[PDB]
């Protein structure tokens, strides 16, 4: 994983992130980006430009 | 291969308190009072503080 360093289990320099669908490349993916869509009446998920984690659910 | 972290995630593995550092042993935190620097110079040793993997310098 370029992300992480397997000796410390920290992320590497520059990384922002190891995985997640708002994970691309170790960085976080743009706010606003649709990472799920609704499976029911609900609006699509996005990331928040801020976690490498997709929402998965609206508060 | 690092035992305690999964490098995919860049998370410790289950059981693991720590990945690395002068106070981790096979992913385990070492006992406070554990001598953890023969200090090189003057000054005094360090030791491990029993709750973290790292090795403080003595107050």
């Amino acid at each position: 994983n370029p992300c992480c360093d397997a000796a410390t289990c920290k992320l590497t320099p520059g990384s922002q992130c190891a995985e997640g669908l708002c994970c691309d490349q170790c960085k976080f993916i743009k706010a606003g980006k649709i990472c799920r869509r609704a499976r029911g009446d609900n609006p699509d998920y996005r990331c928040t430009g801020q976690s490498g984690d997709c929402p998965r659910k609206h508060f | 291969a690092n035992p305690c972290c999964d490098a995919a995630t860049c998370k410790l593995t289950t059981g693991s308190q720590c990945a690395d550092g002068l106070c981790c042993d096979q992913c385990k935190f070492m006992k406070e009072g554990t001598v953890c620097r023969r200090a090189r110079g003057d000054d005094l040793d360090d030791y491990c503080n029993g709750i973290s993997a790292g090795c403080p310098r003595n107050p």
